[PDB]
RNA sequence: AUGUUCUAACGUUGACCCGUAAUCCGGGUUGCGGACAGUGUCUGGUGGGUAGUUUGACUGGGGCGGUCU
RNA sequence: GUUUAUUAAAAACACAGCACUGUGCAAACACGAAAGUGGACGUAUACGGUGUGACGCCUGCCCGGUGCCGGAAGGUUAAUU
RNA sequence: UUUUGUAUAAUGGGUCAGCGACUUAUAUUCUGUAGCAAGGUUAACCGAAUAGGGGAGCCGAAGGGAAACCGAGUCUUAACUGGGCGUUAAGUUGCAGGGUAUAGACCCGAAACCCGGUGAUCUAGCCAUGGGCAGGUUGAAGGUUGGGUAACACUAACUGGAGGACCGAACCGACUAAUGUUGAAAAAUUAGCGGAUGACUUGUGGCUGGGGGUGAAAGGCCAAUCAAACCGGGAGAUAGCU
RNA sequence: AGGGUGACAGCCCCGUACACAAAAAUGCACAUGCUGUGAGCUCGAUGAGUAGGGCGGGACACGUGGUAUCCUGUCUGAAUA
RNA sequence: UAAGGUGAUAUGAACCGUUAUAACCGGCGAUUUCCGAAUGGGGAAACCCAGUGUGUUUCGACACACUAUCAUUAACUGAAUCCAUAGGUUAAUGAGGCGAACCGGGGGAACUGAAACAUCUAAGUACCCCGAGGAAAAGAAAUCAACCGAGAUUCCCCCAG
């Protein structure tokens, strides 16, 4: 599913609103990208499906912290 | 992305000096190759 | 004239039988509804 | 690729 | 801001190797593309493809014409 | 040949043939929130769409309108700033 | 019953029996009635307590002004001779009733719209795997042996057995007529009719699902239902109509 | 209370008021072991891709309105007593 | 607990019992086919077909137990690839399915009303989905208040149509 592995960002619903305020249901998808992260500890690339926001979280926290969080949730890589 | 260099990278700086790079440059090249570290401490 | 019901026990069981009902969540909901109503015959089986 | 054999 | 080159993101419905008794899939190697493509959010256009609807009243039947303060 | 099972079998539909048009292959196109799958285990002598409808003789004039195709100097013009 | 008007040849009722339509809750106003009265009354709750407690509130005893604000006045205006609204009229809480409001709101009745399911045992198309086509015709290409040519061409006989070919049963269909039309049958029977080696037909099984399928295209078909199936639900939709 | 009994029963029967009952299992409330569990004091420390922002939506009685506040798909991004 | 009793239609038969193993009632046990989550594989539910290990036999056979999946942990093993990792096997533990309402969450109509209709309404309703518990959720102020103060959450009556 379209779920960010780091943040848990997923499709959320909302409305398109026209100029005449017609509400039609829509979705807002996360900006997801499969990205190979270098993990120097494991000496390995780990592919994560990550939102762009999740990539900034990895930049800030470091991949090892984030992967440790994924292991505690039981979310797989 | 503020990084700290672990070698002399070309058109960046020598060992030890800390440079602001584009995050993609750090993420996808400098850090995997062992040319920079994220400015952590 | 050929009428609508042309019996085949194989097709009957494959279409509407117990295992066909159990195969999907909607089929299991049929069985749940029929049990709740107290049907003597849950399926064509 | 594919049910024919691939 | 554009042009060129590069490789490391990214693509690969090229090849090979392994998981493997599997062609799916994943990993690895290598080639080719390569910051393009593609996707997210936003945004202009297009959009009976689809949807919800509107499309007045008077009237010697209705319509047409005329009328409406 | 096909068709309105049950008031219409036809001059309607289809048809071989013809033409226009799209499509370079991860094809266009279609079914799919997607992955995929059909197209095709095909590859422009192929495939899709459209119209015409064996064959014969033929198929004139108009590009102003509406589309489509190409152009893009200039005018106008979104988010953004 | 409906109407200007019905013996009306307008509507409804075969008859009987049973059932079948102005309700309920809450709010609000008016009337009646009862209590208390410039007051009236409590809600939740506490209480085994229809008691008792609980006065949080609510309504009323003051209005005027958009408002600040002023106040038996006030607003208007720079200011009223004035002028508007007020002051010189008892309320409140039960109980019963009339009306109103929100609710299905007197009962029954749409065509429809939406949501989730069930259906390709009928039929449409396709897929896989099996089966069917009596009997009789016509005589394509090709072949061979002669002829003919420089070689081909071309030509005769013999052979050959093509075809959405021909005639015609099974089989598939459905052009005409009659019958039947509370049928023998919710589409048939009888006599004729078309196709009948094919774009044929048929058995078994499979796949496609409802704004969806499938369609040699008739809006055809998708279980006797189709310009949007069926079942259940939103649901007592709504009904200025009968 | 109520029911039954050949019609309507305090006194016919079964009950009812009331008073009693558990070998065994088990709910609960306590008392008390065992095994984890750590109270208390001083010293601190004080939740960052977060708050906030831009864009799009949604939620708040509050329909973008002069619109605070909350949530966040997207792009950003503090101060931290 | 007992002088009766072997459930019903429902008699009858053949019995059982009367001072306590008749029957009846309650506690705890035993047995508890097959299908069904269904779990050894399959399947048109109530059927078809196995593997493995033990034990037994009259060599024809018989009996018994185990063998699903996923998650977690452990052990052992083990690619490309050298370490390693992926992968593999085995063990233990747990899960799975069902259930009327209530509850939290993910999605989410339309009829209808507006005397038409699109904003708006209906309504975050119906419905679908996921998850839980005996309740759930919420909850211990980056809350209100108004210069006075209150002191988490929840629910009821007011405030107030
Ligand atoms: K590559
Ligand atoms: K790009
Ligand atoms: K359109
Ligand atoms: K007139
Ligand atoms: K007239
Ligand atoms: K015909
Ligand atoms: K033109
Ligand atoms: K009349
Ligand atoms: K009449
Ligand atoms: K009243
Ligand atoms: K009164
Ligand atoms: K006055
Ligand atoms: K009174
Ligand atoms: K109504
Ligand atoms: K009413
Ligand atoms: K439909
Ligand atoms: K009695
Ligand atoms: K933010
Ligand atoms: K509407
Ligand atoms: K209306
Ligand atoms: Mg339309
Ligand atoms: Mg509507
Ligand atoms: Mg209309
Ligand atoms: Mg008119
Ligand atoms: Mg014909
Ligand atoms: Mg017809
Ligand atoms: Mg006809
Ligand atoms: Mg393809
Ligand atoms: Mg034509
Ligand atoms: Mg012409
Ligand atoms: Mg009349
Ligand atoms: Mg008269
Ligand atoms: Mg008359
Ligand atoms: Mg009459
Ligand atoms: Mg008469
Ligand atoms: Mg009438
Ligand atoms: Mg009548
Ligand atoms: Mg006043
Ligand atoms: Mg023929
Ligand atoms: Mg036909
Ligand atoms: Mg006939
Ligand atoms: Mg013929
Ligand atoms: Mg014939
Ligand atoms: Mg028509
Ligand atoms: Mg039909
Ligand atoms: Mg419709
Ligand atoms: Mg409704
Ligand atoms: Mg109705
Ligand atoms: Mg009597
Ligand atoms: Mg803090
Ligand atoms: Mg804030
Ligand atoms: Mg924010
Ligand atoms: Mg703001
Ligand atoms: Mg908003
Ligand atoms: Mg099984
Ligand atoms: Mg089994
Ligand atoms: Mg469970
Ligand atoms: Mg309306
Ligand atoms: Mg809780
Ligand atoms: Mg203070």
């Amino acid at each position: 599913s379209r779920v960010c592995q780091v943040t848990g960002k997923r499709p959320v619903t909302g409305n398109n609103r026209s100029h005449a305020l017609n509400a039609t249901k829509r979705r807002f998808l996360p900006n997801l990208h499969s990205h190979r992260f270098w993990v120097e500890s494991e000496k390995r690339f780990v592919t994560l499906r990550v939102s762009a926001k999740g990539m900034r979280v990895i930049d800030k926290k470091g991949i090892d912290t984030v992967l440790a969080e994924l292991r505690a949730r039981g979310e797989k890589y | 992305m503020q990084v700290i260099l672990l070698d002399k990278v070309a058109n960046l700086g020598s060992l030890g000096d800390q440079v602001n790079v584009k995050a993609g440059y750090a993420r996808n090249f400098l850090v995997p190759q062992g040319k920079a570290v994220p400015a952590t401490k | 004239m050929k009428r609508t019901f042309q019996p085949s026990v194989l097709k009957r069981n494959r279409s509407h039988g117990f295992r066909a009902r159990m195969a999907t969540k909607n089929g299991r909901q049929v069985l749940a509804r029929r049990r709740a109503k107290g049907r003597a015959r849950l399926t064509v089986s | 690729k594919a049910x024919r054999a691939s």
